[PDB]
C-alpha cells in the first residue's frame, strides 16, 4: 500500500525526527487517496488538510468526490459481505 | 474442533463435580440446586463411564473385552453431555465399551428385572 | 522394469491410481515421462504374443482417451479412425469464424496464447495457423 | 458482591487480554478504547469475545442499515496508520469512533445479547457453546 | 405406401439431406419418407439432442459394426429419458431439483419421473436377465446441483433391480465414461441417470465403438432408431428398413456404412 | 538401491473457488453465483 | 497441465446470432411458469362494496386530520395516546400498508406510520435495501448494454494460470464453456407481466 | 398460526434408546 507507507514515513517525521510535516506532504498523500480510489481515506486526508494545513486543495476534493459517487452508482460504496444479514447462530466465525 | 470441545466440557463438567461433592458434604444432597443435581447424576455416569473392559483380561476377569473407536468416544460422551441418555441407569455404564453396549446392558438390566417384579409381586 | 510392470497392470485395470483417477493418457503422461508409448511398446516385445495385442490395444484406447467426452461425442460419431481429422477440420472451422469476426492480429495473439496454454510446439502454432489463413483466400 | 465501576471495566479488560494469534493493531488499540469509555458495561463477560469478533470482522451499522460515519469503519485496514499518527483521542478521529461504537454496541444489544440471554433449549446451549469457543479463538 | 418418419433433433441439414437421399435411393420411393417432430414406430431420429415422447435410450455394440479396437466388447449403455416439454418451458430433469429449492410443490413431477425411472430400471434388468449379468452399474453425477433428481434415481432404480433379484454398484461420471472408453470389457449393463453429461457419454461411447445406432423406447411402446454422423444414421436407417421387412436393402446400407463412412450415398 | 517413487500416485488437483467481482450484479445474484463456485468446485474434485 | 493438448480452444459462440429480446421472452416465461406454480391460483375475484380512489381516501384523512390540528396535542411515547392519535395511526398505517403493497416505496413515512415492532423494522430494512438494489443493478445494466459490454456477469478468471494449474484440460474447457455461454446472455425478465 | 398451516446408523441408537426406555415404563406399569 502507497497510503500505509506514506503515512508511516509522516510519522517518523513529526514522532521520531520532531519535524512537522508540511503542506506539500499532505498534498501527496491526498493525491495518493484520489488516484487509488480510497475516497473514504481521502475524506479523512481532506479534514486533516483543513485542520492542520491551510485548507485543502479544491480540485482533490472535488475528485475524492467523483470516486465517491461512482462507487454509489455502482453499488461499491461499502465491501459486500458486510451488508449480508447474519443471525446467532448463522455468524460463521472462523 | 468436536473432539476439543467434548473433551474440555467433560474436564468442566468433573471439576464442578469436585465442587458439588464438597458442598453435598456440608450443605447436604438436598441443599443442592436443579441445575447442581443434574451435574451431580451426569458427571457420576461419565465417571462410571470412562471405565473399559480390556480384551486383555478377559481370562481373569471372564467379561470380553472392548475397542471403542474414536468417533464412539466423542459422540457417546457428547451425547451424555447435552442430557439425551438422562433416563439410562448409573450402574449401565460401568465397564461397558461404547454407547450400545450402555445400551444392550440397560435392555438386558430392564429384562432382568421384569422377571424380578413377576416373582415378587407373585410368591 | 517396475515401471513397466505397473505401467502394464495400470492399462490393463488391474492396478488403478492411489486415488483411484481415470486413468487417462494426460495422467499417464504425467507419472511415466512424455514417451510413455515408446518405451512401453519396446518393453512390451519382451512379452507373449496375446499380451503384445493388449498393450497395442489399450495403448490405441489411451490415445482415444485424449479427447474430451464432448470431443468424442460431436467428432467421433463416424469411427475412430476419422476422429482426427474431423476434429481437425472442426478446430480449422473456428478459426476461420474467429478470423472472419475479430480480424487477423488480435486472432494471431489469440493462436499464440492458446498455443501457449494448448502446450503445442511452436512449428505446429504455425501450421495450423497458416493452413486456417489459406482456407480464408 | 458489589461492581463498581472499576470493577465491571477491569472483569472485562481481562477477558479481552485472552488472545491465541497475534491482533492486528487497529482492532487492538479500538478495542481496549471501547472497553476503557464503557461501551462494554451492558455486555455479559462471557460474551466479550463474540462482542469484540462482529466489532472487527463484522459491522452491525452497514447491517442493519444504521450508517452515518464517512471514513471510521473497522473494514478500512489502512486507518491503522491515522490512528497510529493523531491518536484517538483526536478532534479528527473521536467524532466518528464514537458514532460507530454507539452504533454497534446498540445493535449488539438489541439483537445479538438479548436472543443470547432467551436459550434454553440443549441444542440451542451447545451450539452457542460453540459459537463461543470459536470466537475465543478467532479474536 | 409405407411411411418412415425422420425426426430433427440438433442435426445439421446435411445430414438429414443425407438420410434422405440414402433411403431414396435404396428403397426405391415403395416406402415414402415424410418429416416430423415425434414418432412411435418406423421413426430415425437424426441429431445429439434428445426427441420428444422416448422413456428409454438403450445402446449396445453391435456385432457386424463392431470396429477393430473394440472387436469382443459387449456392454449395453441405457440412458434413462424423462418425458420433454416444450423447449421454452422448464424441463422435467431441472424443475424436479429447482422447484425443492424454491419450495414448489413436486407432487406431479416426481410421479412422472418415478415412472420414466421404472420404466428404464424395467428395461435395464430385462437386458441383463437376458445377457446373463448378476450386476449393473448406475450411473449419476455427483454435482451438488443434482442432489435431488440423482437421489430419486438411486432410490427407484435400486429398488426396481433389488426387486428383481441382481445388484446394483452406484458410480459417478468421469470414472465411469473412462472405463468405459478404455476398459468396457468389465461392464456388462451400465444405467445413466437422465443429465446432459450422461447424454454425451452415451453418444462418445456410440460412436468410440465405430458409430452405431441408439435405440429409444417410447411411451406409446415401440422402438425407434436414433443416429448422429453419417454412419450412425446410415446404420440406423438400415435397422429401420430391416424392422419393415426388407434384408438385402439393409445388408447393402450396412455393407456400404462399414466402407465408406462419409459418403455412403454415393458408395452404394 | 532403494525406493523410487509410487508410479500410482497423483498429486489431487488443488481446486480454486471463482471469485466474483463486487457488484451489485453479485449482491442481488450472490446465491446464484454462490451455487456456481460450488459447482464448480465439485466438478474440480471429481473430474466432471 | 503436464500432457499436450489435441486441439485449441477457441471461444464457443456457436450462437452468433442470439437476440437479447428472445432470451429475456424465455426468461419471463419461466419466470411466471414458477410464480404460478409457486402461488398456485390468482386468488378468488372480489367485488368492491364502495367505489373510491386511493388519492380520494387519501385526501380525506388529510381533511378529517386537519380540523382537530388545534385540539391535537402531543405527548411522551410512554403516555397514553388520544383519540385523534389514535385515529390518525391506524388511518396511516393503513394507508402506508397499501402504498407499500401497491409500489409506491415513500420509505420516510412507511418507517413512521408502519413501524411498530422489531420485526417491522427488520423487514422494512430488508425491503428498503432490495428495493435500491434492483434499482442500480437496472440502472448499471442499461449503461452496460449501451457500452456493448456482455450483458451476463463474467467472473474474474485468468484462464493461461487455470491452464497450467490443471492437470487435465477437460474440467478446463468445460468451466471456459460454461462461463462463455453465461456471459453470452442476458438475465432479465418482463417486468411489465410480472407486474401484470 | 402460518407455522402450523404449512406442515441410519444413528437411527439404531434412537431405537435402542427409545425400546431400551420402553420396558422401563412397563415395568413400572406392572
Amino acid at each position: 500500500s502507497k497510503f500505509c507507507a506514506m503515512m508511516d514515513l509522516l510519522e517518523e517525521m513529526q514522532h521520531r525526527n520532531r519535524l512537522k510535516p508540511n503542506e506539500e506532504s499532505w498534498t501527496w498523500v491526498m493525491k495518493e487517496c484520489v488516484k487509488s480510489g480510497q475516497f473514504r481515506l481521502g475524506y479523512c486526508i481532506q479534514q486533516v488538510m483543513e485542520t492542520e494545513c491551510k485548507g485543502c486543495p479544491a480540485d482533490l476534493v472535488k475528485a475524492n468526490e467523483a470516486n465517491a459517487q461512482k462507487a454509489k452508482t455502482e453499488g461499491k460504496e461499502h465491501p459486500g459481505h458486510l451488508s449480508q444479514q447474519a443471525g446467532l447462530f448463522d455468524v460463521k466465525v472462523e | 474442533v468436536d473432539h476439543y470441545n467434548v473433551a474440555q466440557d467433560v474436564v468442566q463438567m468433573l471439576t464442578k463435580y469436585r465442587e458439588l461433592q464438597d458442598i453435598i458434604a456440608v450443605l447436604g444432597i438436598d441443599e443442592l440446586s436443579e441445575e447442581d443435581k443434574l451435574i451431580v447424576d451426569r458427571a457420576r455416569k461419565l465417571v462410571k463411564f470412562l471405565s473399559q473392559p480390556f480384551q486383555v483380561a478377559e481370562v481373569f476377569t471372564g467379561m470380553t473385552g472392548h475397542y471403542v473407536q474414536l468417533d464412539d468416544t466423542i459422540d457417546s460422551f457428547s451425547g451424555l453431555l447435552m442430557g439425551t441418555y438422562d433416563q439410562v441407569p448409573e450402574m449401565a455404564f460401568y465397564m461397558v465399551g461404547g454407547i450400545n453396549s450402555v445400551l444392550e446392558k440397560a435392555k438386558k438390566m430392564a429384562e432382568e428385572a421384569a422377571e424380578l417384579e413377576k416373582m415378587r409381586r407373585a410368591r | 522394469s517396475t515401471k513397466m510392470q505397473t505401467l502394464h497392470k495400470l492399462l490393463t485395470g488391474e492396478v488403478s491410481f492411489k486415488n483411484k483417477a481415470p486413468v487417462k493418457d494426460c495422467n499417464i503422461v504425467h507419472q511415466f515421462g512424455e514417451n510413455w508409448a515408446t518405451e512401453l511398446s519396446a518393453y512390451a516385445k519382451t512379452l507373449p504374443a496375446e499380451q503384445q495385442k493388449i498393450i497395442v490395444r489399450q495403448i490405441a484406447r489411451v490415445k482415444l482417451t485424449r479427447y474430451t467426452v464432448a470431443e468424442l461425442a460431436a467428432y467421433c460419431g463416424d469411427g475412430p479412425a476419422l476422429l482426427d481429422e474431423t476434429a481437425r477440420a472442426a478446430n480449422i472451422e473456428q478459426g476461420v469464424a474467429f478470423v472472419k469476426a475479430k480480424g487477423v492480429e488480435a486472432f494471431e495473439k489469440y493462436v499464440a496464447e492458446e498455443s501457449t496454454n494448448a502446450n503445442w510446439k511452436p512449428e505446429e502454432a504455425k501450421k495450423f495457423i497458416e493452413d486456417v489463413k489459406a482456407k480464408a483466400k | 458482591q458489589v461492581q463498581t465501576i472499576p470493577m465491571i471495566r477491569g472483569a472485562r479488560f481481562v477477558a479481552l487480554f485472552n488472545q491465541k494469534q497475534p491482533s492486528y493493531f487497529m482492532n487492538a488499540i479500538v478495542s481496549l478504547y471501547a472497553c476503557l469509555n464503557g461501551y462494554l458495561d451492558d455486555v455479559k463477560v462471557q460474551y466479550v469475545k463474540f462482542y469484540e469478533y462482529l466489532l472487527v470482522h463484522r459491522d452491525l451499522g452497514i447491517m442493519y442499515g444504521t450508517a452515518k460515519n464517512k471514513f471510521f469503519y473497522m473494514y478500512v485496514q489502512e486507518l491503522n496508520y491515522l490512528i497510529r499518527f493523531f491518536t484517538l483521542n483526536s478532534p479528527i478521529l473521536h467524532g466518528e469512533l464514537e458514532e460507530m461504537l454507539k452504533q454497534h454496541t446498540h445493535l449488539f444489544l438489541q439483537h445479538y445479547q438479548s436472543k443470547m440471554n432467551a436459550i434454553k433449549s440443549e441444542k440451542d446451549v451447545k451450539a452457542l457453546k460453540n459459537l463461543l469457543y470459536s470466537c475465543k479463538r478467532a479474536v | 405406401s409405407k411411411q418412415l418418419t425422420f425426426i430433427s433433433a440438433g442435426a445439421t441439414a446435411a445430414v438429414l439431406q443425407s438420410a434422405s437421399a440414402i433411403v431414396s435411393k435404396v428403397a426405391g420411393g415403395r416406402v415414402q419418407t415424410k418429416t416430423a417432430k415425434e414418432a412411435g414406430r418406423h421413426a430415425v431420429v437424426v441429431g445429439p439432442e434428445t426427441p420428444i415422447g422416448v422413456h428409454t435410450a438403450v445402446t449396445e455394440v453391435p456385432k457386424s459394426a463392431q470396429d477393430p479396437l473394440f472387436s469382443g466388447v459387449s456392454t449395453v449403455v441405457v440412458r434413462a429419458v424423462l418425458p420433454r416439454a416444450a423447449p421454452d418451458s422448464v424441463q422435467l430433469r431441472d424443475a424436479l431439483d429447482v422447484y425443492a429449492s424454491a419450495g414448489i410443490d413436486t407432487k406431479e413431477e416426481v410421479r412422472s419421473a418415478t415412472e420414466a425411472f421404472k420404466k428404464s430400471a424395467e428395461v435395464a434388468v430385462g437386458k441383463a436377465k437376458a445377457k446373463g449379468v448378476k450386476r449393473i452399474v448406475l450411473v449419476v453425477k455427483q454435482a451438488s446441483k443434482h442432489n435431488c433428481i440423482n437421489e430419486l434415481f438411486k432410490k427407484i432404480s435400486t429398488e426396481t433391480i433389488e426387486s428383481a433379484g441382481l445388484t446394483t454398484e452406484v458410480v459417478g461420471t468421469a470414472a465411469v465414461a473412462n472405463q468405459l472408453i478404455v476398459n468396457p470389457e468389465s461392464l456388462g449393463v451400465v444405467l445413466l441417470n437422465d443429465v446432459a453429461a450422461t447424454e454425451q457419454i452415451e453418444l462418445a461411447f456410440a460412436g468410440v465403438v465405430g458409430g452405431v445406432s441408439r435405440v429409444y423406447h417410447t411411451v406409446e411402446g415401440g422402438k425407434i432408431s436414433a443416429g448422429h454422423s453419417f454412419k450412425s444414421v446410415a446404420l440406423a436407417v438400415a435397422q429401420e428398413l430391416r424392422e419393415l421387412g426388407l434384408s438385402s436393402e439393409a445388408d447393402k446400407v450396412e455393407a456400404a456404412a462399414s466402407k465408406n463412412p462419409r459418403a455412403v450415398v454415393s458408395a452404394l | 538401491r532403494a525406493d523410487e517413487v509410487d508410479y500410482t500416485n497423483l498429486p489431487a488437483p488443488k481446486p480454486q473457488k471463482t471469485v466474483w467481482d463486487d457488484n451489485i450484479e453479485t449482491e442481488v445474484l450472490r446465491k446464484y453465483l454462490d451455487g456456481l463456485s460450488q459447482y464448480d468446485m465439485e466438478e474440480a474434485k471429481y473430474g466432471v | 497441465i503436464s500432457g499436450v493438448s489435441p486441439l485449441l480452444y477457441f471461444p464457443p459462440t456457436t450462437t452468433s446470432t442470439t437476440n437479447r429480446e428472445d432470451q429475456i421472452n424465455k426468461n419471463t416465461n419461466i419466470a411466471i411458469q414458477m410464480i404460478k406454480r409457486y402461488k398456485g391460483e390468482v386468488p378468488p375475484h372480489y367485488t368492491r362494496k364502495s367505489s373510491a380512489t386511493i388519492e380520494q381516501v387519501e385526501k380525506e384523512i388529510d381533511a378529517l386530520l386537519g380540523g382537530a390540528e388545534k385540539l391535537r396535542k402531543t405527548s411522551t411515547d410512554d403516555q397514553p395516546m388520544d383519540k385523534l392519535t389514535l385515529m390518525e395511526r391506524c388511518l396511516r398505517h393503513a394507508l402506508w400498508s397499501y402504498h407499500k403493497e401497491e409500489g409506491r416505496y415513500d420509505f420516510d413515512q412507511i418507517g413512521r406510520w408502519v413501524v411498530y415492532t422489531p420485526e417491522d423494522e427488520v423487514k422494512l430494512a430488508q425491503l428498503k435495501r432490495e428495493v435500491e438494489a434492483k434499482e442500480k443493478l437496472a440502472a448499471l445494466r442499461k449503461r452496460r448494454e449501451e457500452e456493448g459490454l456482455p450483458g451476463g456477469p463474467v467472473p474474474r478468471i485468468n484462464w493461461p494460470q487455470e491452464y497450467s494449474s490443471f492437470i487435465d484440460r477437460e474440467p478446463v474447457v468445460a468451466k471456459r464453456i460454461r462461463y462463455d455461454t453465461l456471459a453470452s446472455t442476458t438475465l432479465e425478465r418482463d417486468e411489465k407481466q410480472i407486474e401484470s | 398460526e402460518a407455522a402450523e398451516r404449512n406442515p441410519t446408523g444413528d437411527n439404531a441408537r434412537d431405537r435402542l434408546l427409545k425400546e431400551v426406555l420402553a420396558l422401563q415404563a412397563r415395568i413400572n406399569q406392572r
